[PDB]
């Protein structure tokens, strides 16, 4: 019927908000200390957690995640490390989605890796590298196992891949990248009504204050990874700011 | 030709080798690249200025010559050798720069940027950037600006900036990374060179078509001198750009043996190697479906080998489906063999090769003793060895 | 067909009279080997078949013909001329030496000899010397001067990897003319079984003849290629002088072309006035020297002055003979070209083309853009680009400011 | 008429003993003390003394007439320093040749060369570059100013050439080089009579003796070189069993 990240937004659309989206990868600075920074997220106001899989060879990260994902495969960190966290964050009463590159998903088997997914609680995926023009073994899966499907728009789309992007996710769009986020989140909300979740490197309440004027959700990730790194007390703090800058 | 993929660059149909496994904010600019191609491909106007170059400037076309000291050391079968060594910078790779050089201008881009493993690639981009008055920058691992700093200075000369990439395996793989992320970025005014048959469509087709000239020269050149088709044509195999266009002309021949050379490092069952079909499996990697080195969950395994342009644990997608169908055969050559082919190229032939090339007449060698007295084998000479004259020296004690 | 004997010296290897240039000023020692491979020579020289094994190497093993490269982007730099890059740069080993080269070699087979004793100043000629003894499975020792080993190391280092013996010579100026010496020595032991493969347009007859015939096919290919290119003959053909082979090899197809200029462009190093340069013809006077009679640097009292450049292919103060008779017969002009001229056309060459030119030919492409202001917008220039600066890439790097 | 150099071998030959032919460079260790040796070696008993004329590319001089020839162009030796010393050796009553590339001689003038080395009493000039074939200059003025001229024949000499080169040479022929050496001399007295010198790189009295039962002169340089660096006393004593070595009874 209606995608499983949809009450989500809902609730957030009655709280006159918007949604925090926290990134933290898998194994960083170990699997144990992850996995309880994850629940910390929920514990701090935390509406999704972005589960990232650590990948060998990341090109769409930036220096605080590349550099955090590298030490967590130093660390040993495995694919089903992530599963694991998923059904933690399930337990605790999170509401958890998997970011990853596509290459770790064909070794698992798409099909495969979906309905772990789903058996763990997950709520859907976050393909960065894989476009709909690829993801036919993707939609497959994610209509069988009633996953998500979270796609990346750009500001460089074209206006024929946009309505084609749009029309192929399903919870909502994560529109990455002056003026271009806005613009970009109206382009998106003037061929559907999905929502969309913003991710612009949000450091500051002030900032996920002035993305929840446009955006559905706003997407936090390298901030939390520098917030982990200097200590967990420090992530429960920032994390707490963030909360009360998207209800602004 | 018949071997295309489809409209979304995929080879072989349910296989689904190739395609584009790239990030959103990138297809822009690849639609774009693609729409060039298809367009200029087509016109007399590029086509003729291509023509022009390869002749009067990269020096084609580059000889056959039938290297007969070497017969006695390959089974007394006859060795071929296409001489790409004799290009304008010294490697098959100013074929296919000088055609991305010239449609990067048709574009209306205004930059430049690519990868490079040996410095081949670099030095060829940034020979068409200083000829076509393009902005040049080069990603090169920092590992490999090491053990190849002669075409360093050739690029910084040329006028190109060097970065060096100093992050992953400091390698080709991490080259590609970088000037990957670039693309992202500067995706406006930047055209990325491409230096191999891998890579997302267009680029595995497009590489590979401004590397078929070498086939069918060598095709023609085979018959006239030999008086038949070959009995076996064979190259070293790093990405796939110079075995692909070697190979290419030959697809239809059916009595024609196609065999591709991998560089096998220390040996393939020590993991220090870059044997990627004799090793890896399939998966997707640098925005193609194809074969790469991947563990168990799927991270990329870093490959080592003394040829720093066979130093790369993926390959081109074309070259995934030629073995799926059983028209090449794919085969490791260890770091040993190499140089041993090298040294005796250079004592039988007086032809210092690259130490990629060594492992094809290494290859060659074994193939000579398995097809016996008077079979015909055509090795791709992809580049001299200027740049490893220094590695192969140390290699023999001459210093 | 073969090629005529029109512009060649007499018997005794005299141009332009019966004592003039040429010769052989040569000890009695050497006399015997010389003879023998002066009627070796004169044997082959008219031979369809040995024409035909030297074509096929030239062809199917050296990459021949080299193309010719209309350098549009130095136009601007040269007057508005056209400037036609003969581009030996892609030979096989990267100069115009492995012309010559490979008839010596072949010759030397002809002959029975098993073991070839070479000069070398660049390491070009040396590099192509141990590539034919490889080759054609003969025994191969390279003379270099000491000073030269260095700042040329990278041929040093390619030679060692053919199979051959280098010797680092320590005596005199330990450049060329201090390597030619030591492989004279050599010769002069060993007369019976070896073979001296001189690589220049220099020595005692039948040398200066021998290496320019195995050259004139850079000539004989530039003229065809420039009249279908540029529609008409050249308004002037320009290469370097160092010992002359090159010079002579692009020279020759147009000697007999009344309208086409001739211009060699020695290297005159810090400057003519300076004391340390290589110019021959600028400031050299006749006299014998290396087994010929021709120009050389030399005091009041008949010494040769040691000579300087940045390039070792150039740092030679003598000359070939038969340059000095088209010298004296006005036919073909000398000009100096200096070090910091040179590496201006170096740079520039990298910049506009593409191409990193030996330092050697970038003494040729900077005095074709000075000539190129002389003649003017339109004039058809066609120069010899002898080779490429791989092997320079050191010397050019610091020149430039990319080491430190 | 007779050469310049015919009584000497004359006298030579009827005291039953070769000539003994000594090579000094001009200019080593320095121009005085080069004049001080060649002085020294008439008074030690040389019966001709060949004063060599330093060349910056000696290709004929081995290693160590080559280091005293280096040595003597960076102190200055002018070719004029030669004819100076022909002039100190014919004052002492000896008889010099002159030994030189012939590029010092082209620069100088072949004649005018010629004119002022037989003023300064030279006899003749040997000639290790020019071969007979490039001589004609040489043969004018030497005709012209009585001059011997001394070429060079080599174990390798061609039949033709070696008789052509005996043709062209007065006063001696220079053999230069095991039995290759009695070897030569025979081949050049089987053509002429000519007397016949030989260079062997002796450097004692026993291989002087030993090259005089067949030639007509030993020639000595090497040897005198390493002498004279040693000190004048040791080049006498170097000298006189030499002197005694050509003699035979
Ligand atoms: N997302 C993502 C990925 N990290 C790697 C893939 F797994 C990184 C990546 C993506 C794309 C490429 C690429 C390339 F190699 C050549 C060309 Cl011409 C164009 C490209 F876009 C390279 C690496
Ligand atoms: N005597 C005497 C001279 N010392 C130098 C001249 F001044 C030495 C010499 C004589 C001859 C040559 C020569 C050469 F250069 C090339 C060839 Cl192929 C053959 C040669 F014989 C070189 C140096
Ligand atoms: C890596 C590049 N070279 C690879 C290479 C190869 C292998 O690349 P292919 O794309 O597999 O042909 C073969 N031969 C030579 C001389 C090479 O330089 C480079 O120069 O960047
Ligand atoms: C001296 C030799 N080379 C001289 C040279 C020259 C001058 O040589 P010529 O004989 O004057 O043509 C020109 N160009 C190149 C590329 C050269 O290497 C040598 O390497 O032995
Ligand atoms: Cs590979
Ligand atoms: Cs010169």
């Amino acid at each position: 019927e209606a995608s499983r990240l949809g009450p989500v937004f809902d609730s957030c659309r009655a709280n006159n908000r918007a949604a925090l989206i926290g990134y933290l990868p898998t194994g960083y600075p170990d699997v144990p200390a992850s996995v309880a920074a994850m629940t910390a997220l929920v514990e701090s106001g935390c509406d999704i957690i972005e589960v990232g899989v650590p990948y060998s060879d990341p090109g769409m990260d930036g220096p605080t995640i590349a550099r955090a994902t590298e030490a967590a495969l130093r660390g040993g960190v495995r694919v089903r490390d992530t599963l694991a966290a998923v059904e933690a964050i399930s337990i605790a009463g999170g509401r958890a989605v998997v970011m990853t590159y596509w290459n770790p998903v064909l070794r698992y088997g798409v099909d495969a890796f979906a309905r772990d997914l789903a058996a763990a609680g997950g709520l859907g995926l976050i393909t960065p590298d894989l476009i709909p023009d690829e993801a036919q073994q993707w939609l497959a899966a994610s209509e069988e196992h009633r996953l998500d499907r979270i796609f990346l728009v750009a500001p460089s789309s074209t206006p024929e891949r946009l309505a084609a992007t749009v029309e192929a996710s399903r919870g909502f769009v994560y529109a990455a990248s002056s003026q271009a986020a806005p613009e970009l989140v109206g382009r998106v909300k003037a061929v559907s009504d999905i929502p969309v979740g913003v991710g612009l490197g949000v450091r500051s309440r002030a900032q996920a204050a002035q993305i929840a004027q446009y955006a559905d959700g706003v997407i936090v990730g390298s901030a939390l990874v520098t917030a982990l790194t200097e200590g967990l007390p420090r992530l429960r703090a920032l994390t707490g700011e963030l909360a009360a800058g998207v209800r602004l | 030709t018949s071997h295309d993929p489809d409209s979304g660059g995929h080879f072989g149909g349910p296989s689904g080798w190739g395609g584009r496994y790239v990030p959103e904010a990138l297809m822009a600019v690849i639609e774009e690249v693609t729409a060039a191609y298809q367009k200029e491909r087509v016109s007399q106007d590029f086509l003729d200025d291509l023509d022009r170059l390869q002749a009067n400037y990269a020096g084609r076309p580059s000889p056959l010559y039938e290297a007969t000291r070497l017969s006695q050391h390959a089974g007394s079968a006859r060795i071929f050798l296409k001489r790409e060594d004799l290009n304008h910078t010294g490697s098959h790779k100013i074929n296919n720069v000088l055609g991305q050089a010239l449609l990067a201008r048709r574009m209306g881009k205004t930059r430049v940027i690519a990868e490079t493993g040996a410095g081949q690639h670099g030095v060829a981009t940034a020979t068409a950037c200083a000829l076509l008055g393009l902005d040049c920058v080069i990603y090169m691992g920092g590992i490999d600006t090491a053990r190849q700093a002669l075409n360093v200075a050739r690029m910084r000369l040329l006028g190109a900036e060097v970065v060096a990439v100093q992050t992953g395996s400091k390698t080709l793989k991490d080259a590609i990374n970088e000037a990957f992320r670039d693309w992202v970025a500067n995706a406006d005014n930047t055209y990325y060179c491409f230096g191999t048959a891998a890579g997302p469509h267009p680029f595995p087709t497009m590489v590979r078509d401004f590397q078929r000239i070498i086939g069918m020269e060598a095709r023609v050149q085979i018959q006239g001198q030999a008086g038949r088709l070959p009995d076996a044509v064979v190259a070293c195999v790093g990405g796939g750009s110079n075995a692909i266009g070697i190979f290419h002309a030959f697809l239809d021949d059916p009595g024609v043996r196609l065999v591709g050379f991998e560089a096998a490092g220390d040996g393939v069952e020590t993991g220090r190697h870059a044997a990627t079909f004799t090793a890896g499996s399939p998966g997707a990697f640098h925005g193609s479906f194809s074969y790469l080195l991947q563990d168990e969950d799927g991270q990329t395994i870093e490959s080592h080998s003394i040829s720093a342009g066979l130093d790369y644990p993926g390959v081109g997608p074309e070259h995934a489906w030629l073995k799926e169908a059983g028209r090449v055969d794919y085969r490791p050559i260890t770091d040993s063999e190499a140089m041993d082919a090298f040294g005796l190229l250079c004592r039988m032939e007086g032809i210092i090769p690259a130490i990629e090339s060594a492992h094809a007449v290494a290859g060659a060698l074994k193939l000579g003793v398995e097809l016996g007295r008077g079979a015909v084998i055509v090795v791709n000479l992809s580049g001299r060895g200027d740049k490893d004259v220094e590695t192969a020296a140390k290699w023999f004690g001459l210093l």
